[PDB]
């Protein structure tokens, strides 16, 4: 019964609006926005770069997300980085899987 | 009638989803057992590891009567019925086996004979001992067995209450009275059913690929099958060894090979057995 | 007379892209008569060894092995042996080496544990344990890096793989990086990389620092604007 | 329109045409679902399980 206007995945916002149906009377029925936004609370500022510090200031521009480095990982997409590896004198750069269940071989 | 009477709804606490974990549980990973020497090679299911006892964990000390003892296990049984069926509703599979396995596991926790090293199990055992009175070890074990055998009716009726809130008009199934079957045989049956379903799936894939078409994808299918059988062989070895050690003590298990014990009774597809011979 | 054959770890298979078998013979007299060709399952050989040193720190003989076997042969698991021609042994010694066949492949889980608050109260050194759980077989390769560039191998020490206490066939690996306490307090990101065959991308990475690993406080600036929306 | 009609959702879409416009059509929309709302419940959970949304 609620219309999901905007569902951005990185900001993990859920812009959805619902109307409570009133009784038999002139219309004063309440229109609501059922916005339910979720914080990671432990992710870093550069989501692709693992070597970033903790992000504390989360800026949620609600008008902007309707239509910028993004907050939480999405299981559909891959956020991957390259890490150096050494067996000796040689240095080899190998792509790594930052999050499971997203880039698993399917 | 083969149904349950209208049971009043009691407050139940939420439980974490069984499919919340991305790994979907690990059969191989076993956390705690009573002893891995006398009970070697037994595998704990994800269902037992995810067995949500939050309702009894809150009031395991404030409880002082057997009427509340029956009522509290009804509350957690309803939560398990909601959790198991919702998990299998997404999976589109029959949840009766999970319901009865969870009931039997809960009953063995009530006994204290459940093949687990939980202090929660010890706490519930001590609470039930102080409910009925303190006696010697064998006497209190036998009294707890008798009490659970007498009072399992309400718990099992709550389980089909959770079952019939969804199935509705279709008749309720029968108890099947497997409560005499211990924990490890039931875990063997659950493991066999799970691994037989996965063998059905993987064998269907490897047939549909290799038998019709050596394609690289077919070679990958054979490699996946090889990896899975290599993963599952030590589990079979340990469980069969356990069956051989505890072989002689029941009549139903007098059949010599463990695979035919799995095959001849219940909860199996009669397809594969992973014998080393 | 000491002889050892070291299987090539999966890091040697992956990073070097070449399978190099070494059957080292050390702590013995020097005769310089070493000519060893790695025998395959059949009688033929692939390649001879290279770079034999006729000196040792304790004035003895140190030998090494070298070969280039295709990776598909190792996937097949054919048995390989190293036989010695060097003249001190009256009879050649054979060390049968091969990849085990039938072993399970469980993906390892890389887990980072921050230093305890009791140790951080000392203010000299901070120890971080890279604890790996549930990999099969034992051969696991682990690295430590700071902010993207690697550390020296002396800074971090990793233990030999050991059987899991309760799991039947799994193994656990435990590695420690010892650093000064003030570096941990500055917030430098300390990361651990584990290489194994059963991983999806063969490399998975985890990062821990002061703000991530058991932080004392959660500082969050929860700002929002334009609640009217469009 | 009748006041009863606007209470039910008909999306009352507005369409225009002009020269200095890219598509030659700009589509605007008003209904009872979108508008100034009476109630705002902004709900945040301080979740620790991240990377799953
Ligand atoms: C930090 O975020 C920036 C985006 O603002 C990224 O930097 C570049 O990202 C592109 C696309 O992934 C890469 O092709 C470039 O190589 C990145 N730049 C550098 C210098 O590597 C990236 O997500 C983050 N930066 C780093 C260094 O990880
Ligand atoms: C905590 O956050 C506030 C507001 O973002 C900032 O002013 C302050 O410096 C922060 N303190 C620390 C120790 O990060
Ligand atoms: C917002 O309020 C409505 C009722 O007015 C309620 O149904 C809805 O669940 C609320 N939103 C959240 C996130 O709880």
């Amino acid at each position: 019964e609620r219309i999901v206007l905007v569902d951005n995945k990185c900001k993990c916002a859920r812009i959805t609006s619902r109307i409570i149906r009133s009784s038999e009377d002139p219309n004063e029925d309440i229109v609501e926005r059922n916005i339910r936004i979720i914080v990671p609370l432990n992710n870093r500022e550069n989501i692709s770069d693992p070597t970033s510090p903790l992000r504390t200031r989360f800026v949620y521009h609600l008008s902007d997300l309707c239509k910028e480095t993004c907050y939480t990982y999405d299981r559909n997409k891959c956020y991957t980085a390259v890490v150096p590896l050494v067996y000796g004198g040689e240095t080899k750069m190998v792509e790594t899987a930052l999050t499971p269940d997203a880039c698993y071989p399917d | 009638p083969d149904e349950n009477f209208c049971k009043g709804i009691k407050n139940v606490l939420s439980c974490p989803p069984k499919n919340s974990t991305g790994r979907n549980g690990d059969w191989i990973s076993v956390a705690v057992k009573e002893s891995s020497t006398t009970n070697k090679g037994v595998l704990v299911p994800p269902r037992r590891k995810k067995l949500c006892l939050r309702n009894i964990n809150q009031v395991w000390h404030r409880i002082k009567d057997e009427k509340n003892f029956k009522e509290e296990f009804v509350k957690v049984a309803l939560g398990e019925s909601n959790a198991l069926m919702k998990h299998y509703k997404e999976k589109n599979l029959n949840a009766l086996t999970a319901i009865k396995y969870g009931f039997s596991d809960m009953g063995d926790i009530i006994k204290g004979t459940d093949l687990i090293d939980y202090q929660i199990t010890k706490n519930i055992n001590r609470a039930l001992d102080k409910i009925l009175g303190n006696e010697t070890s064998n006497d209190k074990i036998k009294k707890r067995v008798d009490w659970w055998e007498a009072n399992k009716s309400a718990f099992w009726d709550a389980f089909m209450c959770g079952y019939k809130v969804h199935i509705g008009n279709k008749p309720c199934p029968e108890h099947d009275n497997m409560d005499r079957i211990p924990q490890y045989l039931r875990w063997f049956r659950e493991w066999g059913t799970y691994v037989c379903s996965e063998y059905k799936n993987k064998f269907e894939n490897v047939i549909e690929l290799c038998n019709v078409r050596k394609e690289d994808k077919c070679k990958g299918a054979l490699k996946h099958y090889e990896e899975w059988v290599n993963r599952r062989r030590p589990e079979w070895k340990g469980q069969c060894d356990k069956f051989e050690k505890e072989k002689s003590k029941y009549e139903d298990t007098k059949s010599r090979t463990a695979e035919i014990y799995l095959k001849e009774i219940c909860s199996e597809c009669d397809c594969k057995y992973k014998d080393l011979d | 007379i000491r002889v050892f054959a070291i299987p090539p770890s999966f890091a040697s298979i992956f990073l070097t892209k070449s399978t190099k078998l070494t059957c080292l013979v050390t702590d013995l007299t020097t005769y310089d008569s070493v000519t060893i060709s790695w025998t395959r399952q059949n009688g033929e050989a692939v390649k001879t060894h290279t770079n034999i040193s006729e000196s040792h720190p304790n004035a003895t003989f140190s030998a090494v092995g070298e070969a280039s076997i295709c990776e598909d042969d190792w996937n097949s698991g054919e048995r390989f042996t190293c036989t010695v021609t060097h003249t001190d042994l009256p009879s050649p010694l054979k060390q049968t080496i091969s990849r085990p066949k039938g072993v399970a492949l469980h993906r390892p889980d890389v887990y980072l544990l921050p230093p305890a608050r009791e140790q951080l109260n000392l203010r000299e050194s901070a120890t971080i344990t890279c604890l790996v759980t549930g990999f099969s077989p034992a051969d696991v390769f682990v690295q430590w890096m700071q902010r993207g560039q690697p550390l020296s191998p002396e800074k971090y020490v990793t233990s030999a793989p050991m059987p899991e206490p309760q799991a039947p066939g799994r193994y656990f690996a435990h590695s420690i990086l010892t650093v000064s306490e003030e570096e941990w307090n500055t917030g430098e990101t300390y990361t651990c990389v584990v290489a194994h065959e059963a991983l999806p991308n063969r490399v998975t990475e985890r990062t821990v620092d002061k703000s991530t690993g058991k932080p004392t406080l959660y500082n969050v600036s929860l700002v929002m604007s334009d609640t009217a929306g469009t | 329109v009748s006041e009863e009609e606007w209470n039910t959702g008909e999306t009352y879409t507005c369409v225009v045409a002009h020269e200095a416009l890219p598509n030659r059509v700009t589509e605007r929309t008003v209904d009872k679902s979108t508008g100034k709302p009476t109630l705002y419940n902004v709900s945040l959970v301080m979740s620790d399980t991240a990377g799953t949304c």
